[PDB]
């Protein structure tokens, strides 16, 4: 074994981040200790990992994540198509200069409300209920699951809340994933042949 | 008292009503300022740029309930009466008429002024006197020229802050037409504020303080008679003031640092990667687009460690 | 321009909506000001309570309203910050404020305009770089004196406040103790006519002399003229209403003499004003027409 | 003929204020020149209106006016209900702390709303058409106020201020419109009194 | 001050109810022979008195005294209608007629229409009503005028189905040229 | 600083893959045999590099390996539902029980449900009716999965019909006293 790579895994860093890792989470520049330590121990974090049949990616945009692959040993899951819409906007709010006034900061109802602008508020909720209309129950299940799938992709990585409560949160670089399928100017349908190969995505 | 005068309130069925209309009714009546034929003839010109002469009359009389409108009734003139305005459509009209002052002279002048009148009255607490050479020497300038000159650099501030919230919505309009065009200007806009909020703290805490100072030789003077509650219960009143100000005004800086500073992040990461602002267009299209073709992200997400009970 | 106005003001939406709730929330606002988002809601709360959602309805409108600015601070409590405006300053200053008027007040006002006026003249004449022309002779015109003139219209359009009351409290006083009422209303009376002619007194002492140092300036004097102008036009339109007022409020005083004369010396108990009103729906039951010289008028030719 | 007499016949004023007068003009405080002529005058002016057969009298509130009398060569005319009402009322409000803030100065609204408030809405309407709470007859309950308006200024009750109709003093003269009433009384007996002593008549 | 003879007049006996009926338009003619006579004695005085009020007592030359107000008129003024005027101007060609001595003064309501819609347009005539039932208006109209009239002293009724015209009625009386028959001036002033 | 031993642990090909196992909660116990045995040639210094973790990495009495997380564990922890345990506590008692020996060390998913309804109490079963008695059986053939993926077992063949015990199966062990009958102790941990 390398000095470098053992030298690695002494950091006292590395357990914790190496749990985080194997669950998912994706290190934006955010985290310093630990996005640092990517950076610095990088080549050979990448070895470490691969034995796991897993790929150590840096994103363009320089964040970190696991990529199982094929014959991976740590078990792969998916996002629901909900988390998806969720994690789009979310990328669109990253690029908004609403966020200017904001300060970052961004709100459960701000995320719900340029969610149902954007997206489909029909099958948006078809997902919720598989057949409703126009209900209001409705329109809770819809608001719940879109906190649930804000949840979920926070324990991702991808936005940091604030405070003791959950109402009021933050963006890290790494929502740029959801813009994978558009990141390269391309058919939509190409680039996302493209990331279902490479093990970035999966169909529905 | 707190809980009190809520009830003071609702006991006058004191109401401020003035959508858009009676406010630019209100606006056209101070842009002229006079009598009640002047005030209908207004109210012509107003509800035609949109039952005249009962609007009208219906106006004019909520107009002197809600304590906007002072009238007098003057036969000798033409409507049978004459309608100034009271302090209070003073203040709302002023707010949306007056012009901005910004201007460090300015405010170099008043705390000039405020010095002098400051001193004046200390030495004068000092001097001792009969009860006139109190309200005329110390008193009144404290309650008359300082206290009011201290409202006054109060306004410049909550006008700078209303100014700030200007330069925030241009620059987001302005990074929101040219995108990494937008830069130098918002660089400008965010650099010159940075420069106008601080002179405005320099001076401030520069003459900051000088006026306590005086303001204390006074209260120190107070300490020895035992009949000048008044001028306690004002010089100190003062002095929060000016604490208040100063206070404040040191923070509006911090927060404009934090906008700033994330103003410069914004640049460093939303634009300095997408220059053309293409693939944010193209985020668009694929989040109404996504349903067509679905996709999902994949995670490495490990088995939790079952543990007993 | 005149009419151009209204449709920049129909083109921003601007509307002030106060209703009792609005503006007693404003007030107990502007109570804790002598701040942040949470805070704003435990007003909210002893407000909607004096009578969550409703809270962040009207905090919104009132930023909406341009009441209200607000700023996103990190370290504070909810992540915001509220101060009122130059705006909700006004509104909740009439309110919340004792203006308390005072002659006093404004001669101490007098003597700073006499002051930076007479500055500004004599720096005025000596001529000048531009520095000894915007600094000396402008600045002082424009900051100074032109805002303590406001000022003086300021405590004028406060009097009138003043003179309002004292109406309303003879038409009370009068309704209630009817003739008992009358040597308090003739002092009311007395009195703000004294009020009124001091203010006057000492408004034309100072008058002149504030005119003449202005019109040095004057011709000594484009932009400063045209302040100048303004600023003596704004000195006379004072000077003006302020004797309009006397001439007024004598208008009141006489008549007021003549509500006593006429309604009440001739009516003590009051009795006369209910029995007229009983009579005036009684009226239909026994029915009665008063008579009148009606002479013939002289018949003409065409 | 009184020397006196003679004195007033040939001052400046009595032809207008004669025609006044023989008009049904009462005469108030309100003209100087009027009133302070027939109070110095008045023991004479007295006789020589005596001789039309109508009475020269002063009401006890200070106002002059010509009664006719049973006999009288200058014909005489009555008032409408509507008139009568709108009289008490313009008393009413000339008693009022309603008028302390007017100034002295009403206007027809305000009128009519005092009189709406007061009187029978349904009656009151009954004079205009003598069975209708239409829309129409509303306006004509009002062009008919304002009617007797005009004719109680003629009458002197009232004086009009300015260019306009809308704007109006109330005069003394109006306390006529009380007398049923102003001794404390029946009102039965005071009504038969005056018409009696010719203030009046029944309807 | 006032004269001698002018108080005198106003002490008259007759001086009320004639004033009140001079202020009312009312020409008092001969057939009014106490206040006649009375107007005679003391005209140049009452002359006067009048213009204090701004009116000028006259006397035609037939002989009959009235009230004529100046612009200035200190006294009310109103007039008569149109049909008040045409009435009258008839009620002269008619007492001119020779009709007239023989019916021996008296005329009925009767001829004093025929002789309207004869000498007059009928065209106005009905015009001024609004046909059977405008035709009844006229003449109830008609009547109504002969009474403004009476009240004028141009008429004495004498019952209002007959009566008296007076010299009073020269008043409506054409411009007579000196010596031309009035009867044709007559119909011309009516035409 | 890292031990040469660990270091060389590490690099086996079978760590990667028993890493995740053990992390998972599974128990290594003899019957993986390349495993098993790598595990005790590195126990000294895995021990020391699982504690990292704040996890102990623990080898039984009976000889089998498995993570026990601490209060602080810096690896994702969870835990089996009242039934997997009732379940794991009667496949001890089946390890236990003759009819192991004579079977030859392969039971059938009823052995295991009949067994179930006799050592505790029908009731608090059915309570976690003839459709609630399927689900129960539902449940109970989801806990021999879990406790499968846990190496409480093994799958025979084509199906999950047939099944083997290991001897990890032990954790669910009663506390026996030193010379009784593993068997009384162990359905009294079941009552």
């Amino acid at each position: 074994m390398p000095v470098k790579l053992a030298q690695a895994l002494a950091n006292p860093l590395f357990p914790a981040l190496d749990s985080a890792l194997r669950s998912g989470r994706h290190i934006g520049l955010d985290e310093l200790d630990n996005h640092a330590f990517l950076m610095d121990f990088q080549e050979y974090l990448e070895e470490f990992y691969a034995r796991y049949n897993v790929e150590l990616i840096r994103a363009p945009e320089g964040f970190f994540y696991l990529r199982p692959r094929s014959t991976t040993l740590i078990p792969r899951s998916v996002l629901s198509e909900l988390d998806m819409m969720v994690g789009k906007i979310l990328c669109y709010l990253y690029l908004s200069p609403e966020r200017l006034a904001n300060e970052g900061i961004f709100t459960q109802q701000e995320l719900y409300d340029e969610l149902l602008t954007l997206a489909d508020e029909a099958k948006l909720l078809k997902l919720v209920n598989n057949r409703s209309t126009g209900s209001d129950v409705d329109r809770q299940k819809l608001q719940e699951k879109v906190r649930s799938s804000l949840n979920r992709l926070r324990r991702l990585g991808m936005v940091w809340f604030m405070g003791h409560d959950s109402s009021k949160f933050r963006i890290t670089e790494s929502v740029f994933r959801f813009g994978a399928d558009v990141r390269a100017g391309d058919d939509p349908r190409e680039a996302q042949r493209r990331l279902i190969r490479d093990g970035e995505a999966m169909p529905i | 008292t707190v809980p009190e005068l809520v009830a003071w309130a609702r006991k006058n069925d004191f109401s401020i009503s003035l959508p858009v209309d009676r406010l630019s009714f209100l606006l056209a009546v101070a842009t002229l300022n006079m009598s009640e034929g002047e005030l209908v003839d207004a109210f012509r010109h107003v509800s035609d740029a949109f039952t005249i002469g009962v609007r009208a009359n219906n106006a004019i009389n909520d107009m002197v309930r809600q304590r906007l409108l002072n009238r007098f009734t003057s036969e000798q003139a033409e409507g049978n009466a004459i309608y100034r305005l009271t302090p209070l459509g003073i203040g709302i009209t002023d707010y949306y008429i007056r012009q901005r002052e910004f201007s460090t002279l300015r405010l170099s002048m008043q705390l000039s002024i405020v010095a002098g009148e400051l001193k004046r009255a200390a030495d004068a607490a000092e001097e001792g006197g009969d009860e006139f050479h109190w309200h005329r020497n110390v008193y009144a300038p404290l309650k008359y020229s300082v206290a009011e000159i201290f409202d006054s650099i109060d306004l410049t501030q909550r006008l700078m802050d209303e100014q700030q919230q200007q330069v925030k919505d241009d620059i987001a309009q302005l990074l929101n037409k040219d995108w990494r065009a937008a830069i130098s200007s918002c660089e400008l806009l965010l650099s010159e504020t940075s420069g106008t909020l601080r002179e405005l703290q320099d001076t401030l805490e520069a003459a900051g303080d000088k006026l306590q100072a005086n303001l204390l030789r006074i209260q120190d003077a107070t300490m020895t008679h035992d009949d000048l509650h008044f001028v306690d219960r004002l010089v100190f009143d003062l002095q929060s003031k000016l604490d208040r100000i100063i206070s404040w005004g040191q923070q509006s800086i911090d927060l404009w640092i934090g906008y700033d500073r994330h103003v410069h992040k914004f640049i460093r990461t939303a634009i300095d990667m997408d220059k053309n602002r293409v693939f944010a267009q193209r985020l668009r299209q694929s989040v109404q687009t996504y349903f067509d073709e679905p996709w999902a992200l994949t995670y490495a997400n490990a088995d939790r460690l079952l543990d007993m009970r």
